[PDB]
């Protein structure tokens, strides 16, 4: 079959790549899934607040 | 039977609370119709930066907006798109007459922090995991292609590092070596994510030894062994003077990239490898300057 | 052997070419990937994070560099006095260069989307005041007075518990994308101008500082995206790294 | 119900009536190490309450000229309390932190502090001014422990990086007209499940005055800044004798 | 041996044969010998206009 | 012919590249493979085999080389006297180099797993005694006395019919894998230290040797694995083989 | 490697040859194509004018 | 004395936690360890000399001539396998010549 | 079809390899099965004994 | 720096005029007889 040894193993992202060797790290970079999570850096707040509200109550 | 505080005791919870989720974002967010809003109690525009969160105010709340179906892709902004671009990371000289590397062989310590362009991009993040495609472009200093045979040899840390052009180490019985003529297209090869750590570390705030940490040893601050992948050795295959002065340029293209903890982009000129040192007397502003805040 | 016919492009080494190459280590298996906090997936994730906008990019004494991070606002006397001014263009030289957004733009040729600039007032609790922040779309020359600046997109900001207010610089462009704006000709891609005026005045009781500062934090909105990445110009070093 | 708050760990309770919510670094609560994320086979210690509690480490005086300070973390809490002990006695350490920086004044004072967490905060040197000399920061500067260390070139965070962009890190501001304390909860961040509390400092805490402190004369001129912090989910393994460094 | 490098507007344009810009860390460059068949590459419709 | 376009890496000879190549003998059929005892499948099979650990790697007289294979233990007088000491690091120079494990490590850049070291007492049936073997994890400097050494991982060994005792050097590391440890910087990957102390004392009746020897045999535990193989440094010859 | 045998025409650059070539910009996405009046499909369209 | 390695487990010598070891053992197989090209022979064809003038040589096929490769194989007593022989030729300077 | 002439013929191990010639010894080294038997060298004892026991009864 | 190692509370002045310090029952015995300097200091509660 093929060795599962690329850096992105167990990665929550899904890639479709090409390869001609038994080791998967040799595969192309490939096209991949476009999921983002801004809140992680832009809104790491504990108790969220909406824009419509006044951030300080 | 148990003591209760032991039964609840959430000590040993291996999974993290999260608080955020990754959603699909193939295109830019579209704009929806907005109309005038004259009301009390609702203030989008008003924020409290102290909290530490970016303003969540939408365009629709600040002006009457039309509707726009944004189909602009966000594909080119992925880590792979941004990083999977070959770039120069190493340069090796093999001159005929000189003090650099005569004898006909060299040992390049594998370290990508030697060139400003590539270095800055990666120093955008604190941790990075990835495979890479190393391409080696060789020729003379004039850029001339010559009928010469070379041998590149990856030498993992702990392996015998060649001491001469005819070193026994060139038998490369277990190390991976490459034999190429400068007349053949630049050699390219695929490298995995080798390293005992889960990711390469661009910045390691600490020491690696456990000693006294005196003056002389401050040389080891920020030195993280999980990043020293060993050396890359090259020689002209033979037992006599090369006959042609050579140069090898090492290009690296990252692939299957994962990156963590973004940091502020490099501000001052770089001075040394694996060492954020800056020129104290030449501390320049992040960017351009004007004459007054009230004039362009 | 099987009949082939090599074409132009043969043997070329294309930096951005994404193909395969022989693996150096057969059957090698990487170190497991632990779970680490703060994983990044797309750079856009970073562009929506506010960073300090050096509106006051005037000082250079190396002793006063920290002074650029914030501009002053103080008790005026007249009416509609101009506080500060700056280009909305993010990929252009200027204040935006201090921001992570501006920095990441250097890496892409074109961009698109609305921008936001939150201004946080750092004066005393006792100080009040109303300001008028105005975005002046392309073609409009730097407004000479408030009565002119107000004709564009704007917001009247009132100081209160809510320290800061955010000015949204909507994506108002003729083209779908914008290449970095830069004085000669490429000023075609200019975003516009931001001007801050005194709506009323900085008022304060006796016993409180007569002058305070405002801090600008800027980022991109959700409809923001970039394309065709190049290399940042901004920076380039000098003496090969030792 | 947002400007008032109470933090309680172990036998310690912090109170506040002018808070500005709580930041959770990279949106993740501190957790213990997975059974498949770990390698060290020995069963660890999880002292719990004796270590996961608030330690009020130090006070700095904010002055109209202050440049700003920083504290490297894992380190800062060594030598102090039962936490410090488990850290010297054990090789491996792992933990998150609840950092509460406090500083108050009157409605007549003004100023703004930037409180941020910068992971792997490697320090640099001025390189002898000319930048030709390859100097290196001393053990006294890289790992000051409590008492922290004052910045000399905050604009570049003494490391050639723009502070203007420091906000891409879990941060929070202390704007006197608005609040009087910062609260940031940081999860364990490293490329390894455990590491040595001694030679490695997972991150640094920066407290920098971006908008200078100011006030008319006659108002109390002594505006202190106090750093209180609490380890969370502390785990230790690799027991031997006690090592200082 | 030659190096071709596409330099999108806004990117540092090389000032000399040894310009730092030739590190081409993000720009797309091509390295070819004049002895190799002419280099050929595929370019998309780049432009903010339609 | 069919359109192709050769890429970088063309014509290169990659030592570790695993591809195909024309067979020199068409239709050749190998000699049948008889059944032979002791077939090896994985090198790890060999790493779990105990080999003599030259703890006493001191003598060099070429007449006394056999002396390294075992260290002495003799009737002491005091309390808690130190018998011997050594690094747990297997890929490092030192005692481990005498073992098959240490030797096979030279061939791989990194390793992981617990290690075991069985000590066999070879004195007279009449001699008794209790020893304390202790593994001192990273960061802990070579224990000055027993009272310090005991704070780490250890085992009290009692001499009896069961000649030997085994000290398990559990995998206690910060990283998932370890590259070979070696003095400068790479001491980061050090495993730790093993120290042998007298728990009570070597006791013997009249008519029995007052001094005997212990033999150390070491190997790797079941959770042991290695990766990224390189070439052994240890050895390299001199005059091309005649 | 897989047995091949290059034929005449190898390395030639044929102006009108319609083949493929490596893309310079990975994952690049063009500007949307607005609707514009007067699109031409075939030159014959012009010859009847 | 028995001649067998200690079967003692880590769990019996210390209180251990639980660890799910997913580290691969693939790189330790014979093929992984041995399928690495290595130098085993060297042949000279000088112009002027006493070694091999005339323009031809006869190398007795024997891999025991070079230390690196030799030691690896001498790890075992018997070995069965196929092999890929690669021949790298050039002048003593390492120069490629139309020959 | 193809000649069955590689060194590992009749081998109790299973390999997945690539080949373009009629002789199978020309095939790649390939990925393969990971079975081990330590006891063969580490415990070639006639009557086994457990760890919990005293090796000499 | 020493006092904080025990049970404590950081009090912030605000609308809520007062704060309450709970002196938890932390004793070796189930009950305590009145504490008093000599010997009976055994029953001491502690210090604030
Ligand atoms: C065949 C062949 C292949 C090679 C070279 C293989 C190189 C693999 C390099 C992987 C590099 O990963 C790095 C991670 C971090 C750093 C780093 N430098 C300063 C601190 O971090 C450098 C390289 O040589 N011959
Ligand atoms: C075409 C073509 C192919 C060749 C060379 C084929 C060589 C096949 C060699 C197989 C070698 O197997 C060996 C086994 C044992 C020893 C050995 N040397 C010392 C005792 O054992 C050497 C080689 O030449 N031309």
């Amino acid at each position: 079959h093929e060795n599962s040894n690329s850096a992105t193993e167990g990665s929550t992202i899904n890639y479709t790549t090409i390869n001609y060797y038994k080791d998967s790290y040799a595969a192309t970079a490939g096209k991949q899934s476009l999921k983002q999570d801004p809140d992680k850096f832009a809104n790491p707040v504990k108790d969220i607040f909406t824009e419509m509200a006044a951030p300080l109550k | 039977d148990r003591v209760a505080d032991v039964i609840e005791s959430s000590i040993g919870d291996s999974v993290s609370r999260a608080l955020t989720q990754a959603l699909p974002a193939p295109t830019g967010q579209n704009t929806q119709v907005s109309s005038h809003r004259l009301d009390t109690g609702e203030v989008p525009a008003l924020q409290a930066a102290e909290i530490g969160a970016s303003s969540n105010t939408s365009d629709e709340s600040m002006i009457e907006t039309r509707c726009v179906l944004n189909s602009h892709s966000t594909a080119e902004t992925t880590l792979d798109s941004f990083f999977s671009r070959a770039g120069l990371v190493g340069e090796i000289d093999l001159p005929l007459e000189g003090t650099t590397n005569p004898n006909g062989y060299a040992n390049w310590d594998i370290d990508i922090t030697g060139y400003a362009q590539m270095r800055r991009k990666v120093e955008l993040f604190t941790y990075m995991r990835f495979d890479a495609e190393f391409t080696f472009v060789a020729c003379t200093p004039t850029g001339q292609v010559v009928p010469q045979l070379l041998q590149y040899m990856f030498v993992p840390p702990g392996a015998p590092k060649p001491e001469s052009r005819e070193s026994l180490a060139w038998q490369t019985a277990t190390n991976p070596s490459v034999f190429v003529k400068l007349t053949d297209p630049p050699a390219q090869v695929s490298v995995p994510f080798m390293s005992p750590a889960s990711a390469y570390q661009w910045f390691y705030d600490g020491y690696p030894t456990f000693g006294e940490h005196k003056q002389e040893k401050d040389l080891e601050y920020g030195a993280c062994p999980n990043n020293m992948m060993g050396t890359f050795s090259v020689r002209n295959v033979g037992s006599s003077k090369s006959k042609y002065p050579l140069v090898v340029r090492i290009y690296m293209r990252m692939k299957h990239v994962r990156a963590w903890i973004p940091r502020p982009m490099r501000n001052q000129n770089y001075l040394f490898k694996a060492n954020p040192n800056y020129a104290g007397n030449s501390i320049k502003p992040t960017g351009t300057s004007r004459t007054a805040i009230t004039t362009l | 052997g099987f009949p082939t016919e090599p074409k132009p492009g043969t043997n070329q080494f294309l930096t951005t070419d994404d193909g395969v190459s022989a693996p150096i280590l057969p059957n090698f298996h990487p170190t497991p990937c632990i779970h680490i906090p703060g994983e990044v997936r797309n750079l856009l994730e970073l562009c929506q994070v506010e960073t300090i906008l050096e509106v006051n990019n005037v000082p250079t004494n190396a002793t006063s560099l920290m002074e650029r991070l914030r501009f002053p606002v103080s008790a005026q006397a007249g009416k509609g006095e101009l506080c500060a001014v700056f280009r909305a263009d993010p990929g252009r030289d200027g204040p935006w260069q201090s921001t992570m957004l501006g920095q990441l733009c250097g890496y892409y040729t074109q961009w698109s989307g609305s921008l936001e600039v939150t201004f946080m007032f750092t004066g005393s609790f006792m100080a009040t005041g109303k300001m008028l922040i105005a975005y002046t779309p392309p073609g409009g020359p730097l407004p000479k007075d408030r009565a002119t600046a107000m004709l564009g997109t704007h917001v009247i900001w009132d100081f209160g518990l809510q320290s800061s207010v955010t000015l949204v610089i909507p994506w108002i462009s003729n083209t779908h994308y914008r290449a970095h704006a830069r004085d000669g000709v490429f000023d075609y891609y200019t975003t516009g101008l931001v001007s801050i005026w005194y709506q009323t005045n900085y008022v304060v009781p006796i016993g409180a500082p007569n002058t305070a500062y405002i801090i600008a934090l800027a980022a991109a909105q959700k409809n923001f995206t970039m394309k065709l990445c190049k290399d940042t110009s901004h920076i380039l070093q000098t003496a090969s790294i030792q | 119900s947002d400007r008032v708050a109470q933090l309680t760990i172990g036998n310690s309770t912090i109170t506040t009536q002018e808070a500005a919510n709580i930041i959770v670094g990279y949106g993740e609560w501190p957790s213990y190490c997975s059974d498949d994320d770990a390698t060290a086979v020995d069963k660890p210690t999880r002292p719990d309450v004796s270590v996961n509690r608030f330690y009020t480490l130090d006070t700095k005086l904010w002055e109209k000229s202050s440049k700003g300070w920083y504290w490297k973390f894992p380190d800062v809490l060594t030598e102090t309390g039962v936490f410090g002990q488990n850290a010297q006695f054990h090789y491996l350490y792992r933990s998150g932190f609840c950092i509460h920086v406090q500083c108050n004044a009157s409605k007549f004072h003004q100023g703004a502090l930037l409180v941020a967490i910068l992971p792997e905060y490697v320090i640099g040197t001025v390189a002898g001014g000319t930048g030709t000399e390859d100097s290196h920061p001393p053990y006294k500067q890289t790992q000051p422990g409590a008492d922290g260390f004052e910045l000399q070139h905050p604009y570049v965070l003494d490391a050639g990086i723009p502070i203007s962009q420091l906000t891409v890190c879990p941060h929070q501001w202390i704007n006197l007209r608005t609040n009087n304390c910062a609260t940031i909860i940081v999860p364990y961040m490293n490329t390894l499940p455990f590491d040595s509390a001694l030679n490695h400092c997972n991150f640094g805490l920066l407290v920098v005055p971006i908008s200078p402190l100011d006030f008319d004369q006659g108002a109390t001129p002594v505006i202190p800044i106090t750093i209180t912090l609490a380890p969370m989910c502390s785990e230790f393994a690799g027991l031997r004798q006690a090592v200082t460094q």
